[PDB]
């Protein structure tokens, strides 16, 4: 039980991104350099997930497996998506021929790749 | 939200149950998709008032499928299908009214202007998935509603039709309102006594034994 | 029961309220035969009238599952373990009753009667034969005539096969089908059998019952 | 070259009366071969379990089906 | 009868299973034996007032040999030899008053003085048998009574013990009053929860959370 980290919370790191699309209902910006996080929080947090010696045959998810490091903290977050990031998944790709316009969706489906 | 229903439910909050539910539950809707909300569990306390409630019908679960309910019991929204156990109460309301009218759509915005009172007991349940909470806090907070119409407002009814509208609101009294059950609307409910009743006149003809505010069935 | 209709229109061009089980007639298709208890009744796919419906109170065996049938030659009906000239609509010969259930099919040789484990004879009436692997076993032959296979309606139904030889009645093979075997046809051109088969254990709340395709003669 | 027939048989466009023109059918039936005690209590089962959301509606119409032919099947007369 | 008792219970006769009561039961007097008299059913309307009722003790059955009860629930005449349960209840309470002293007989005539209704449910049966007798109208008859009393009467108490008074009397509301239920007195409840629970502080405590007439166990 709470536990924390040492560091900087990475889940707040996460949670406040969590406050800028969800807030992002149309608000009529581009989230092409904030979305970049959500391929540098998790390498950041794929940085530190090789400090254990990880056995490669993981297919499943960390949040199922190994709840002693962040990357499990924060795939079970952002996977529990209410079928409002799933959205995205139907809008960046239904209405996407800018590379900007897929830069938000390129990037991330590979940012769930083990979710996908 | 209707500030005159909190007329005197302020004796809704200081229980130790009550932010064991609007908290639980609000963190059940910052991970899950508890599927009715915010914006809709208000709907019974806004649309109709507690000036005018003569019929007290309650509502067991919620409808775990996206873009379905909208906090009424036995209710949904109106370009869903309608559903079943609602389709086979209207079987009933045409052998009553003579001059049967059709709904044609699910939305139940026709009869809550009337006096009745659709309440589901649990308001809230998860997407998908229809019995999964624990007693949350939905009940009890529903439970200090309904036998407390029992003190002020008057010229209710009790159509509680079903084993789990029997244990909520059975006790109250005989001289002052009537009870009358019967089986489930549901077809699923192998012992009849559904199958035909004319219970549907009792809203009519039981506020003759009171004399308030009227009903008529046909708005649809 | 219904005969429907394949060629392109898909309707009822017949309908029956009545029987249990309808069977053809064998050689010359024009003839329906479909029983209701111990009462057969032989219909025509012209008219749908009924031709002719055989029974005798005084000789009837009352069996469970009572399946009338035709001979290949077309002639002969085992209504109730009871022969059937169907030429002047009478009787021949009451076969003697053991099994409780099955009142009996055919070889297509022609020449006997394949009661539910006593093989019987069409011109002597005389007990060939009794082959104890037959224990209440539904029967399919081949096109040919040259194999039956068995499938157990023993509570689970069909732990395996039953392979039989048309000729001398010899067993062949049972294989082990570990689930419960529940139906069973075959082909024309000998090459797959048609088995439904249940998942799971011997459950009455919950049957996963697929079909299973073999092949004939593949290790 | 097998050409399917065209489905131009009894169609059930219905289904939300369909079911209704037969589900008191599969009641009707049930009844007349078995007593009311489980037939009460697995619909109350699937009603726990599924409720009026139409996925134990024809459910009891695949559990109700499925136990009548099988029942029809293992070699009882009625039951 | 005691008449202070019908200061508004005049609204007890005029209900169509009343005469179905005090005619049947008289009937079932001028063929059998049912066991306690017209004498011995007016106790707990005569002993006690209606004025200093803080408990609510029921009871389910009357006691079918001769020369055994006197009408007052779980109650026993004092030549008798006393009852298990009773003498069951009585384990808690040395385990909980200090000063524990011993009744030595059956008649529950020290307690009765003190605020306890100590009411059957059906208040005669009939000699030597149980439970022979139908609905004759000695339920809603204190169903009109119990319910009543959340109305005029305050400060009461719930120990609904067993299944059959919980269904009586569970949704009388819980800011007016306390109610708290656990397994049976008599020690053929196998499921467990009244051997060793001290519920029989809480006549002397819970009156705390109200401020009225007190108590003391030890009147025997």
């Amino acid at each position: 039980m709470t536990t924390v980290v040492v560091h900087v919370d990475s889940k707040a790191e996460l949670t406040t991104l969590l406050e800028q699309w969800e807030k992002e209902h149309g608000s009529g910006q581009d989230m092409v350099p904030i979305l970049t996080r959500m391929s540098q929080l998790i390498e950041k947090e794929t940085e530190e997930y090789r400090k254990g010696d990880p056995d490669p045959f993981d297919d499943r998810h960390p949040g199922r497996a190994d709840p002693e490091c962040m990357l499990g903290h924060l795939l079970r977050i952002l996977f529990k998506n209410d079928d409002f990031m799933n959205a995205l998944v139907n809008a960046y790709v239904m209405t996407s021929r800018e590379p900007p316009l897929n830069t938000a969706a390129c990037r991330l489906l590979l940012d769930i790749m083990p979710g996908l | 939200f209707g500030e005159s229903w909190k007329k005197h439910l302020s004796g809704e909050f200081g229980k130790p149950y009550f932010i064991k539910l609007m908290g639980f539950v609000a963190e059940e809707r910052k991970h899950y998709t508890v599927y009715p909300p915010p914006h809709q569990v208000f709907t019974w306390t806004q649309m109709c008032d507690i000036k005018d409630v003569k019929v007290v019908i309650l509502g067991q679960d919620p409808y775990h499928g996206p873009n379905q309910a909208h906090g009424l019991c036995f209710s949904v929204q109106r370009p869903v299908p309608p559903p079943p156990s609602l389709e086979n109460i209207y079987k009933e309301l045409s052998t009553d009214i003579e001059d049967f009218v059709h709904p044609g759509h699910g939305d139940l915005s026709g009869w809550a202007k009337q006096g009745v009172l659709l309440l589901n007991a649990v308001l809230t349940v998860r997407a998908h998935q229809a019995n999964s909470h624990k007693e949350r806090g939905w009940e009890q907070f529903t439970d200090a509603v309904v036998s407390w119409l029992n003190q002020n407002s008057n010229g209710l009814v009790f159509l509680l039709w079903g084993s789990y509208a029997q244990k909520k609101g059975s006790a109250i009294d005989r001289k002052r309102h009537h009870v009358l059950q019967t089986a489930h609307p549901s077809p699923l409910s192998v012992y009849r006594g559904f199958f035909g009743c004319r219970h549907f006149s009792k809203t009519n003809e039981l506020l003759q034994k009171s004399g308030k505010k009227p009903i008529d069935w046909k708005e649809l | 029961s219904a005969l429907w209709g394949m060629k392109s229109v898909f309707d009822m061009k017949h309908s029956f309220t009545e029987d249990h089980y309808v069977e053809f007639s064998k050689h010359s298709q024009d003839r329906v035969i479909g029983t209701k208890g111990d009462i057969a009744h032989i219909y025509d796919i012209q008219t749908g009238n009924k031709l002719l419906t055989l029974f005798n109170p005084d000789l009837a065996n009352n069996y469970k599952r009572n399946c009338a049938t035709f001979n290949p030659t077309d002639d002969l009906v085992l209504n109730d373990g009871v022969l059937w000239d169907v030429r002047s609509a009478q009787a021949i010969h009451k076969f003697d009753k053991f099994n409780m259930n099955i009142s009996g099919v055919f070889h297509p040789n022609g020449l006997e009667v394949i009661i539910n484990t006593e093989i019987w004879d069409l011109r002597t009436f005389h007990l060939l034969h009794t082959v104890p692997a037959l224990d209440q076993c539904r029967v399919v032959f081949n096109h040919t005539g040259t194999v039956m296979y068995g499938a157990m309606l023993q509570s689970p139904f069909g732990s395996s096969f039953r392979t039989f030889n048309a000729t001398d009645y010899k067993p062949i093979a049972t294989i082990d089908v570990k689930r419960n075997i529940f139906d069973l046809c075959t082909d024309t051109k000998d090459c797959y059998l048609a088995v439904i088969e249940n998942q799971g254990s011997m459950d009455a709340l919950n049957m996963d019952t697929v079909c299973r395709l073999y092949e004939v003669g593949r290790q | 070259m097998e050409q399917a027939p065209e489905d131009q048989g009894p169609q059930r466009e219905p289904y939300n009366e369909w079911t209704l023109e037969l589900l008191e059918e599969l009641k009707s039936e049930a009844v007349r071969h078995f007593p009311r005690i489980w037939l009460h209590n697995l619909g109350q089962h699937i009603y726990e379990t599924y409720g009026d959301t139409w996925a134990g509606v024809e459910a009891i119409i695949r559990i109700l089906q499925q136990l009548l032919f099988i029942h029809f099947r293992i070699g009882c007369r009625h039951s």
